[PDB]
């Protein structure tokens, strides 16, 4: 129905330039305008301005008049935020949303967001480490096994305990940055009947470094 | 004419819309002595059609345009001027003094009613042949209001709908029947409607239809049909799921004929409709939350069938453009088999949405109906709020 899928997350060293694309479907592009919003982590949601997909004319908000530039590939129904000279406080997530009415007071149907990690840091690819237990019956007739995905940059990382299949009783924890890199981990609990019996495998993909790992949590005990 | 008018025809087949009138008032008013108006409309004499509208007593550019978002004051006045010229200081005729009007011509001459006053002690004065004849002082004492577009007369008799009371709840709406300025009778609003404001009215086959505004609970519009001859009326709602008021809840699958449709209380926008069986066309803003865009929809039988969804449409003002108030009018003296249906769309520029400036004026767009299928265009007010800074 309306779906606005956006570009994937972007890493860019300070002072650089980025064009974040947003492709519309469901509606007639020209009769609804694009609203762009900044959800910066420790602060909240900010309107950036709005563009008229019929005339092409952008409005900008005060805090955005200057490096932000709205542009549109009408012909493919795409709005793009271009940010120039990436001052570090542009580390945030940018949502494009369809402005219902004229000027975009009502944003109904939002896009999934794109995350700009403005950073001097280098891409480091991860260390996927199978954590089999020192046995320890983790609750009656259950065992919890783990997967430490250390030392990578930038975020994200896709983690699936066996190709999407161990779905219930998984806890992937948020990643945390230790100055230059992140450390992420997941747990999964299974009944004793299932492990070491079947093959639980950590299927970790670092898409920035073209890295896909499958560490089998082998019984080691 | 030199004889009363009788609505002897029916509406013509409404198949598309052709532009009839364009003002460009705000665009030209950035460098001409133009008046700040709002609540515009169009009425025809036997002789000519004219744009009518409530002046604010200042030019867009003059420093007294500041704070013209306020609706009523002693500087407002019903004024009138040539079809499609701007409402200029030098070509406006003052019809009477007040902040609510209605004006119509009965075949012989015209009736204009301007309402004035403080909200708790207001009075209506009914001008006929440019002289005050009758006056009606308030009845419920909290803002006596009326049509905001032309009224319709049959054989001397003109029903005019007035509301006095609260816009948030039950108010005293009475239908007055005038003939030549004197009150012939008045009855109170009767029927299933729940609140009445700003009725847009047109007339055919000896009967008068008024699409009004439900300010208390309605998102579907209430309709008054007045027999001008017998001096009676009734009121029901527009059954159609195609909700036309604004702001509105999103349109349902099935709607409500004898009651207000729930969702947006204490709000509306004056609006109109052409109710003629298959040849019914409705108009709403395109936005559900705001007065942006304006579009026309053919919704066969929308008055009576409560699952009527639109079969043909026409975009009038683009959703990336502002609209405002709409109302019906026809040139009852034009030559032919039938009534060419027409309407207008106020184009509100200014405060509150475009508050970079402190004035609120508006422009006007008019269209009449074609039996043809003419292709469509959008019609923007057109000014750039940035050249007034
Ligand atoms: C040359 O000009 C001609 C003549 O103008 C052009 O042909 C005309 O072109 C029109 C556009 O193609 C066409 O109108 C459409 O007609 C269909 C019926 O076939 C009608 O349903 C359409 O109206 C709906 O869609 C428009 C947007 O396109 C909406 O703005 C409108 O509100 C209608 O949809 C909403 O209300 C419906 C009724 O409830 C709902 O079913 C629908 O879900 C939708 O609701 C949502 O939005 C509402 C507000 O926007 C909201 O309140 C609600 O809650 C929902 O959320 C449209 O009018 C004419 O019929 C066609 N005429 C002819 C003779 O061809 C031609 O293309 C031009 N040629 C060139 C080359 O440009
Ligand atoms: C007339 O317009 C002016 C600016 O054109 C308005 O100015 C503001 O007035 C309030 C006090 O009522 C001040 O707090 C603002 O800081 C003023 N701003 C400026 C730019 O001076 C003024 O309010 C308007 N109304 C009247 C009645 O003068
Ligand atoms: C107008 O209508 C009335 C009632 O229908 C009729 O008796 C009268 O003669 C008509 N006059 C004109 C000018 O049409
Ligand atoms: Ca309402």
């Amino acid at each position: 129905q309306i779906q606005l899928v956006q570009s994937g997350p972007e890493l860019k060293k300070p002072g650089e330039t980025v064009k974040i694309s947003c492709k519309a479907s469901g509606y007639t592009f020209t009769n609804y305008g694009m609203n762009w919003v900044k959800q910066a982590p420790g602060k909240g949601l900010e309107w950036m301005g709005w563009i008229n997909t019929n005339t092409g004319e952008p409005t900008y908000g005060e805090e955005f008049k200057g490096r932000f530039a709205f542009s549109l590939e009408t012909s493919a129904s795409t709005a793009n935020l271009q940010i120039n000279n990436l001052k570090n406080e542009d580390k945030a997530t940018f949502f494009c949303a369809r402005g219902e009415d004229n000027f975009g007071s009502l944003s109904d149907y939002w896009g999934q967001g794109t995350t700009l990690t403005v950073s001097s840091a280098k891409t480091t690819a991860p260390s996927v480490y199978p954590l089999a237990p020192v046995c320890g019956d983790t609750t009656g007739s259950s065992v919890t096994l783990g997967c430490l995905v250390k030392g990578y940059f930038p975020e994200p990382v896709t983690l699936t305990w066996n190709s999407g299949s161990l779905s219930s009783g998984v806890h992937t924890f948020p990643a945390v940055l230790q100055s230059d890199l992140y450390t992420l981990s997941s747990s999964v609990t299974v009944t004793s009947s299932t492990w070491p019996s079947q093959s639980i495998t950590c299927n970790v993909a670092h898409p920035a470094s073209s890295t896909k790992v499958d560490k089998k949590i082998e019984p080691r005990g | 004419i030199r004889d009363f008018n009788n609505l002897t025809k029916g509406l013509c087949t409404i198949n598309s819309w052709h532009i009839y009138g364009k003002d460009n008032a705000v665009r030209i008013g950035e460098d001409s002595d133009v008046l700040v108006t709002r609540e515009p409309y169009v009425s025809c004499d036997p002789d000519e059609c004219r744009f009518y509208a409530l002046s604010q007593g200042t030019t867009i550019r003059g420093k007294h345009s500041n704070g013209t978002i306020h609706d009523r004051s002693q500087y407002r006045a019903l004024i009138s001027w040539p079809l499609s010229s701007p409402p200029t200081v030098y070509n406006s005729r003052v019809e009477c003094i007040g902040w609510s009007s209605t004006s119509c011509h009965d075949g012989k001459t015209r009736m204009s009613i301007c309402i004035s006053g403080p909200n708790n002690n207001a009075s209506a004065v009914i001008w006929y042949n440019r002289r005050p004849v009758t006056e009606i002082n308030t009845w419920a004492r909290n803002i006596l209001r009326t049509q905001e577009s032309e009224c319709v007369c049959h054989n001397g008799v003109c029903p005019v709908v007035f509301t006095d009371g609260s816009a948030t709840g039950p108010a005293e709406t009475r239908i007055y029947y005038f003939k030549e300025g004197k009150i012939l009778k008045w009855e109170p609003l009767a029927g299933t409607a729940k609140h009445i404001e700003e009725c847009s009215c047109y007339g055919e086959r000896a009967e008068i239809t008024c699409t009004c505004r439900d300010n208390w609970q309605g998102s579907n519009r209430p309709v008054i049909r007045i027999d001008p001859v017998a001096m009676t009326h009734t009121s029901q709602y527009i059954c159609s799921p195609v909700l036309t008021d604004n702001p509105r809840p999103d349109d349902p699958t099935v709607g409500k004929c004898n009651d207000p449709y729930p969702g947006n209380n204490n709000n509306g926008v004056k609006g109109f409709s052409y109710l003629d069986g298959v040849n019914t066309w409705l108009g709403r803003t395109i936005s559900i939350a705001s007065r942006s865009g304006y579009e026309m929809l053919k919704v066969p039988n929308a008055l009576t069938d409560d699952k009527s969804k639109p079969t043909q449409g026409q975009t009038i003002v683009l959703n990336t453009d502002w609209s405002g108030y709409s109302g019906s009018f026809m040139d009852y003296w034009a030559e032919g088999e039938c009534y060419r249906a027409c309407f207008y769309v106020e184009l509100i520029r200014g405060r509150p949405k475009e508050d970079k400036v402190w004035w609120t004026s508006n422009s006007i767009v008019s269209m009449c109906s074609s039996t043809e299928f003419l292709g469509q265009w959008d019609w923007p007010d057109g000014a750039k709020i940035e050249y007034f800074l």
